[PDB]
């Protein structure tokens, strides 16, 4: 598939540890670390900058300090392309002090020239993993605070800030936080993800955010199996390329199963205040125990040419430690596909490769062909798996005439004509010139594929099959080949069918180093075209029909996405004039819907996406009418917009023009289901005594706790009704609404008069004291964004006024305040039954 | 029921389903009936006219071979053979019996970190007790000793020349330099050798908080001859008070070569320890399994919960709370041995996915498990037979092959030979050839034809054209197209075409059924091969699935809370998903948000029960139906209201299974206004 191995460029070096870590640099340069090559006294580890043009590597003339380093330099590397920066760190600097030999990190930052560079809590190994932020390098200390972990973020060589978790009862000891690090972009604001492969013994990965200047850990996930070593490698993936991170990949290379070793998991970014959780797990091939799948992670950009970021994953333990590398595509649903697209095996490359796939680097083009290149590390070898351009073939079969003449088939020299057009296209964009890409394609044409004794044969082979090969450029090419019918046909019920299936072989590019094009793995390799016989439903005339379609969401007012999950529409199709052959109805509908069933004719159906239903193949009689219930399934997490536009139009083999009634569209309102519960809380002052000797001011509070238990974030308008005056005497003085969750909102107050004038008798009838016995104020608070699964304590506070107390027959009275959550009914709704809890009341009882 | 894809020969009926049967009588088929009628469900065959001697399923069966002279056979039969059938599982009863007198080999592998000083002090005077306690179970026991600290490299230990000489934190004390593994004592039945060789050991220490003993156990498994294992019960006591290093930790010490599991012992020391990483937990677990070595994780209280997780990876391993000074080693060993011997896991060696070996377990003490992935039983007594119903389903008509069933922890195995019973043993071949028009030959009542002839009785030659009178009979009614337009009539039967579109088989008597026309779930017909198959508008599910498209399971139900009741008694569940009434939420209906607190209206109930007041006019028992008072505090909603006497009743309302029933606990310290 896409990554090349037949002509893979290889670097050799007798340096010990060469190929342990690789990073790409702008242009055609790769920096490879050799963390065990000894070059001087107390000096191990040197950089090797490798060039595609020179075909070799020479050491970077670095001026290592003299402080008895043994840096193991090249064990960790980092780089950025704009501005040109590259970071090399030596995690293990053996500082032989008077009593102990501590291990610290030393860090080199380079610009466009690798000539001179700056070099600037023990046991920290400061440069174990490295990243370059938009303000400077980011260094990870796996050993800070008894191997708990942490990172240093650098704005300048003099100023840096330490980032880590809060300490809780030594649960984070030995976790190795910073064993991997990554950068996640949130609205182009820098944010951090860190991994702890040893956390407890199961592993942990966390997100760090810059919440109002400070760095805080908001979410984290944990591993399942002991010793699976969850969190060894991290890889932030921006699948959609919108400028914001979507997923974080967490590798567990030592996950143990009976026939598998190692796993990686997908953890999409949490939304709002929701908890961070995994949703998928990836695995290597079966029968490869201890494969260490997930030891290396990298971003390859868009490899297949579909604007979705793809990942490669290293498996250096496979096939007796000769290793493999796995390519996974990103999916359009902001996910990663559960199965690998390619496996590269060290055996197929060279017998000399050991630990193949221990290191990966991708993101830039080194071959200057315009395609991202992946560089892979091995013990003493480095290979350049150049991404091959992806070719897709579009085949157009156009029979001439469009239909088989009646006299040609009705009861061996009878003949026809077909034009086959093969058009090769690039899915990717690159710098290759026109005419450079040459491909060799071979294809097979089959007339009546799937049937014995085919009804037609080709002219140039005199049988029902033809194989042809040619060298094709990147442009439209066509060839016309005649057809023959060896016999008359007395059962013209089904067309002659032509099948085309092909295989494409790409010629190596001589200029760019024997690079070959590759046919896409998901490309349509089988093409079918129908050569229909002429109809005779008339006085030898051509067939025609007046087919029409109408449908309605009968007895349905609005479509609720959150329930019910299935809806069906009474589609009716009518035919007039003459019989219609092979009537198919295509339904075009938003991507979030899916098709389930068709009921009531031999009616069968197959699956903006489309769905074609076969209305009683092959024929649909005169003046006939058919009604059926096309049943759709609505996604629970769907987003169809304000209205959903179902569009269906009918087609027939007659190919009649598009009359206005052959197409029908009817928008229905979309009203998203929400489920909001408002309840009083026990801390509310539910009871009070009675006070009539003199008026008093006593504070009481009613907390109408609000929750969003659905799956939609919505704007809400929340209203309290609070008594303020009875019998020209105030019951409340100043009701002040308050929110404890600091969410953005504004509040105002309005006063309205009581609905009944019978406050002298209503108290006698019932002891209720609400806005029908007293003047009440209306506090309305507008919230523009109430998110998913978030709660806030809407509380009311103010001083009660005993200026109206009535000594009625009942020895108690009830002050009642009601809070109801208003929402835009044009878009949002509650579910039946459970929707009675949108409003709530709290009563403060006053009696002896 | 017997669902048949256009079957036309005897063995095809067996391939086509688990419940299908073939019949051999010649009268079973008329001129207008296709040979596929031979294959159907057994009662329909009996109804149509087949007989118990004319029918041939053929049932999957087993043969058991045993030795009469062999006494106290721990695992029988010695070997079995299975004439397996696709879909129809064979069953056979493997019997296990705990034997007496099997000796024990005990190897003691211990952490020598500084926190293990007192434990090492106690252990060095324990050899005789361990050997005698081994003899108290079975005679002729043996003991050993082994020691580990950690890799001799940073960060795991500091590499300063002074500290390498003396790594233990107390500078004054005399301690041995760090080492990965040292084999101390040969497996012997002499206590003097144990008390001598162990007594030369000295304490040590590393810098990191975990230790390396996973690579020590990996060497204790890799060196059989040096350790001295017999072909007997082998025990490996592992005594640690803290966590372990495992694979991946070596990158901090610039170590990246995997541990290879070979015997690297040289002069009783694991030299070359720094050129290999630590092993993974899967390396140790797998390697101990292929040598019948049973780990006994003697770990301290804080580490017990961590080490329990190893037992999910390592069967035939036990974990016990080790004291801070290893005083309870003998009792822990005996309890672990009893747990290991009573917990008889019975599992096979790996086999092709075409075999779905499954176990039913009729364990001893009244417990029974069904369709378990591996045999499971506990409390296996001595000389008390136990029965495991091994259920083996094929789906392939496999080629003659073999696998091994083994009682884990024991050398005894069961060889299983497996053979395709899909061939037919019909005796009809002795009939005269006149029935086949003198061209073919008759078996199972169907005239099988050679390459030159075709048809039910070989009447139609392959060269001759199809007769129109035969083609006209392949129609359901006057309006039906010939073979429904998806096939051709060959000697009176529709030869179906094949479709270039993926997965569309065409079949049925008149070539009228397609396997793609059933209604879809998640965009796939019947949920794809993983849920069911389509038979022209009807979906048949595999066991464990139901519904119109096999989208609904009938097993491993998510409806059931751990109390074994559907949706906590307050909701039906159609298709494995609970449906609720009122403001109750998915999935187990355990809690109701939004519904106001009912505490204020149950005051009429709490006023009576805890205080034992008489009837409130209406009787108290009828006043509070469906509620119980607990003699112990319960967890849930807390509430406080005012009673009829003006006193604060502070009580909690824990909801329990059913509709409108709770538990109430009321504070006795009543306070009144
Ligand atoms: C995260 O880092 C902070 C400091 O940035 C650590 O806080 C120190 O913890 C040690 C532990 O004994 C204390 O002695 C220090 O007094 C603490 N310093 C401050 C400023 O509070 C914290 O322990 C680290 N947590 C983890 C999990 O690594
Ligand atoms: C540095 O590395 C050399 C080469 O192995 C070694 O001999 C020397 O002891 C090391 N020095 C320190 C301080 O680790
Ligand atoms: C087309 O398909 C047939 C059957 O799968 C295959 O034999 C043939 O090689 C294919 N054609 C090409 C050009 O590969
Ligand atoms: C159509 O929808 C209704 C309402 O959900 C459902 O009861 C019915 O079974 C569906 N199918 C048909 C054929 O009516
Ligand atoms: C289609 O479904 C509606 C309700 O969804 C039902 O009233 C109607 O009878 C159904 N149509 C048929 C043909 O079953
Ligand atoms: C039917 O609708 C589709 C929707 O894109 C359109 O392309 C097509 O031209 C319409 N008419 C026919 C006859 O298919
Ligand atoms: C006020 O209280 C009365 C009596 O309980 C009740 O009927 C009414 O709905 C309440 N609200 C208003 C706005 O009157
Ligand atoms: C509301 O207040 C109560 C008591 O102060 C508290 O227990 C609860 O958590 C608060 N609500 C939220 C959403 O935090
Ligand atoms: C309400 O009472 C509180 C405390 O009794 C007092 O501080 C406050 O001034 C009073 N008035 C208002 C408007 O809050
Ligand atoms: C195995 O024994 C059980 C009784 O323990 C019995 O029910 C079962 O039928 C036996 N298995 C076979 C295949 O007979
Ligand atoms: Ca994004
Ligand atoms: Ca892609
Ligand atoms: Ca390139
Ligand atoms: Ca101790």
């Amino acid at each position: 598939f896409n990554l090349d191995t037949e002509n893979a460029m290889t670097f050799q070096e007798n340096a010990r540890g060469f190929g342990q870590s690789v990073v790409q640099l702008q242009g055609s340069r790769v920096v490879v670390g050799a963390p065990q090559e000894i070059v001087a006294a107390n000096q191990r580890g040197s950089l090797y900058q490798c060039d595609y043009s020179t075909g070799s590597c020479e050491p970077i003339r670095l001026q290592v300090p003299v402080e008895a380093v043994n840096m193991s330099l090249g064990l960790s590397l980092a780089a950025t392309t704009s501005p040109p920066q590259l970071l090399a760190c030596g995690p293990t600097v053996h500082q032989t002090c008077s009593e102990n030999t501590y291990v610290k990190g030393l860090c080199f930052l380079f610009g466009s020239n690798l000539r001179q560079q700056p070099q600037k809590h023990e046991m920290s190994q400061e440069g174990f993993s490295a990243a370059i932020t938009s303000n400077g390098p980011l260094l990870s200390t796996v050993g800070s605070y008894d191997w708990a972990g942490g990172v240093f973020l650098y704005t300048s060589k003099e100023k840096s800030t330490f980032i880590n978790m809060t300490r809780v009862d030594s649960d984070m000891n030995d976790a190795y936080l910073g064993y991997a690090a990554a950068i996640i972009l949130r609205n182009r604001v820098q944010s951090l993800v860190l991994g702890a492969p040893r956390y407890q013994h199961i592993g942990l990965v966390a997100m760090f955010r810059q919440n109002t200047g400070m760095w805080e850990s908001n979410a984290n996930v944990k591993g399942t199996q002991i010793g699976a070593y969850f969190g060894a490698s991290l890889c932030s993936v921006d699948v959609d390329s919108n400028g914001s991170t979507d997923l974080v990949l967490i590798g567990a290379p030592h996950y143990y199963e009976q026939t598998r070793g190692g796993q990686v998991s997908v953890c999409p970014l949490p939304r709002g205040r929701a908890r961070w959780q995994c949703d998928a797990v990836l695995y290597g091939e079966q029968g490869q125990p201890w494969g260490r799948f997930g030891a290396a992670l990298t971003v390859l950009g868009d490899v297949n040419g579909d604007k979705l970021t793809d990942v490669a994953i290293g498996a250096p333990g496979e096939e007796d430690n000769r290793g493999a590398v796995y390519l996974f595509h990103g999916t359009s649903g902001s996910g990663i596909s559960p199965s690998h697209s390619q496996r590269i095996a060290g055996s197929k490359l060279s017998p000399r490769l050991q630990y193949f796939g221990q290191s990966l680097s991708g993101g830039q083009d080194l071959t200057m062909d315009g395609l991202v290149d992946l560089t892979v590390g091995a013990q003493g070898h480095v290979l350049l798996l150049r991404s091959q351009p992806v070719l897709r073939v579009k085949a157009i079969m156009e029979f001439n005439p469009r239909e088989v003449a009646r006299n040609v088939f009705e009861c061996g020299k009878e003949a026809g004509e077909v034009r086959v057009c093969l058009h090769v296209q690039k899915s990717t964009r690159d710098r290759l010139r026109e005419g450079q890409i040459q491909s060799v394609v071979t294809y097979d044409l089959a007339l009546d594929s799937g049937r014995p004794h085919s009804r037609a044969v080709f002219n140039e082979t005199k049988n029902s099959t033809r194989r042809q090969t040619q060298v094709l450029g990147l442009t439209q090419t066509c060839e016309t080949l005649k057809l023959q019918l060896p016999n008359c046909i007395e059962d013209p019920v089904s067309p002659i069918v032509l099948r085309l299936n092909f295989s494409l072989v790409g010629t190596p590019l001589s200029a760019f180093g024997n690079l070959r094009p590759v046919l896409a793995e998901d490309a349509q390799r089988l093409f079918t075209a129908l050569f229909p016989f002429e109809k005779n439903c008339g006085n030898d005339n051509i067939c025609q029909d007046d087919l029409s379609i109408t449908f309605s969401f009968m007895s349905l007012d609005c479509l609720v996405v959150g329930g019910p999950r299935e809806f069906n529409v009474t589609v009716t199709v009518r035919n007039d004039g003459e019989d219609s052959y092979r009537t198919q109805v295509t339904f075009f509908f938003p991507l979030d819907l899916s098709y389930r069933k068709v009921s009531t004719w031999r009616l069968a159906c197959e699956s903006l996406k489309s769905t074609s239903c076969s209305i009683n193949h092959p024929i649909f009689p005169e003046n006939s009418e058919v009604t059926f219930n096309i049943t759709f399934d609505v996604d629970s997490k769907a987003s169809l917009g304000n209205k959903l536009l179902l569009k269906a139009n009918v087609t027939s083999e007659n190919n009649m023009p598009r009359t206005n009634k052959t197409e029908f569209q009817l928008e229905l309102p979309v009203k998203y289901a929400v489920y909001m519960v408002v309840t009083s809380h026990g801390v509310s002052t539910k009871y009070l005594n009675f006070t009539a000797s003199e008026n008093t001011s006593r504070v009481m509070q009613h907390q109408y706790q609000v929750s969003n238990l659905g799956q939609r974030s919505l704007p809400i308008s929340l209203v309290f009704l609070v008594p303020v005056r009875l019998n020209q005497t105030v019951i409340w003085d100043r009701p002040q609404v308050t929110f404890s969750e600091n969410l953005s909102s504004t509040c105002h107050t309005k006063e309205r008069l009581p609905s009944h004038s019978d406050f002298l008798a209503e108290l006698r009838k019932a002891p209720v004291v609400n806005c029908s016995i007293a003047v009440c104020q209306r506090i309305q608070c507008d919230i523009p964004f109430f998110g998913i699964q978030e709660e806030f304590n809407a509380t009311l506070k103010g001083n009660l006024s005993f200026d109206w107390y009535i000594k009625t027959s009942h020895n108690h009275l009830l002050i009642v305040s009601t809070a109801e959550i208003l929402f835009n009914d044009s878009v949002f709704t509650l579910l039946p039954g459970q929707g009675a809890f949108v409003r709530s009341q709290t009563e403060t009882k006053v009696e002896p | 029921e017997c669902t048949k894809f256009k079957v036309s020969s005897c063995r095809e009926c067996i391939e086509s389903g688990p419940g299908c049967t073939w019949c051999q009588k010649l009268n079973f088929t008329g001129p207008g009936d296709p040979d596929s009628i031979r294959c159907d469900t057994r009662p329909q065959l009996l109804m149509r006219g087949c007989a118990a001697d004319d029918i041939m399923d053929p049932t999957s069966l087993a043969e058991t071979q045993e030795d009469h002279n062999g006494g106290q056979k721990q695992l029988s039969p010695q070997k079995v053979t299975l004439y397996l059938r696709p879909g129809q599982a064979a069953a056979f009863n493997v019997t296990f019996r705990r034997a007496k007198g099997y000796p024990i080999d005990l190897y003691y592998l211990m952490d020598l970190s500084y926190s293990m000083l007192d434990d090492l002090r106690n252990v060095k005077k324990l050899g005789g007790d361990l050997l005698r306690a081994l003899n108290e179970i079975t005679e002729s026991g043996r003991i050993g000793f082994g020691s580990f600290v950690d890799k001799t490299v940073l960060p795991f230990v500091n590499t300063h020349p002074d500290k390498l000489r003396n790594p233990c934190p107390n500078k004054e004390k005399e301690c041995q330099p760090p080492f990965a593994f040292r084999h101390v004592l040969k497996l012997t039945n002499n206590s003097n050798q144990f008390q001598t060789e162990v007594g030369k050991q000295l304490i040590s220490g590393n810098l990191d908080a975990p230790e390396g003993g996973l690579d020590a156990m990996m060497q204790v498994a890799a060196c059989p001859e040096e350790i001295g294992w017999r072909n007997v019960t082998r025990l490996l006591v592992f005594a640690t008070d803290d966590g372990f290093h495992f694979a991946g930790d070596g990158k901090l010490g610039a170590i990246l070569t995997p541990n290879d599991g070979r015997c690297h012992l040289e002069d009783n020391l694991y030299k070359r320890s720094n050129e290999f990483d630590y092993p993974s937990v899967g390396q140790l677990a797998h390697k101990l399994a292929e040598n019948n070595i049973q780990p006994i994780f003697a770990v301290t209280s804080r580490m017990v919960k961590t080490y329990e997780k190893l037992t999910e990876i390592i069967p035939k391993s036990a974990v016990g709370e080790l004291s801070e000074d290893s005083s309870n080693v003998v009792h822990l060993i005996k309890n672990a041995y009893n747990k290991l011997s009573s917990r008889v896991f019975l599992d096979h060696n790996a086999l092709p996915d075409t075999l779905k070996v499954t176990y039913d377990s009729f364990c001893s003490n009244g417990v029974t498990h069904r369709n378990q992935p591996r045999g499971d039983c506990d409390g296996v007594q001595i000389n008390v037979p136990i029965t495991f119903q091994v259920k083996v389903t094929a789906t392939e008509c496999i080629q003659e092959q073999s696998f091994v069933i083994r009682a884990l922890g024991f050398t005894d195995i069961v060889t299983v030979q497996v053979l395709p019973q899909c061939e037919c043993r019909c005796r009809d071949q002795s009939r005269d050839r006149s029935l086949c028009h003198g061209k073919g030959f008759l078996e199972c009542g169907i005239c099988r034809c050679d390459t030159g002839y075709i048809g039910k009785n070989c009447e139609c030659q392959t060269q001759g054209r199809s007769s129109q009178e035969l083609e006209g009979s392949c129609r359901k009614d006057n309006n039906s197209i010939i073979c429904s337009g998806l096939g051709d009539c060959v000697c009176g039967q529709c030869l179906c075409h094949t479709s270039d579109v993926p997965g569309k088989l065409i079949y049925g008597q008149y070539c009228e059924c397609d396997t793609i026309n059933c209604e879809r779930y998640n965009g796939q017909v019947c949920g794809g091969p993983g849920r069911g198959l389509c038979f022209c508008g009807k979906c048949r599910c595999h066991p464990g699935f139901e519904g119109s498209a096999c989208q609904c399971e009938r097993t491993t139900e998510g409806c059931l809370n751990p109390r074994r009741v559907e949706c906590s008694g307050r909701g039906r569940c159609r298709c494995n998903v609970c449906e609720c009434h009122s403001g109750y939420q998915l999935p187990l209906c355990q809690e109701c948000p939004g519904c106001p607190s009912p505490c204020g209206k149950y005051i009429s109930c709490a006023e009576c029960l805890k205080f034992e007041k008489g009837p409130f006019g209406k009787n108290c028992s009828a006043a509070c139906p469906g509620l119980q008072l607990s003699n112990n505090p319960v967890k849930g909603r807390t509430c406080k209201e005012r009673d009829s006497e003006g006193c604060w009743v502070a009580y909690t309302l824990e909801q329990q299974d059913g509709m409108d029933r709770y538990l109430i606990y009321v504070d006795e310290s009543r306070e009144c206004v």
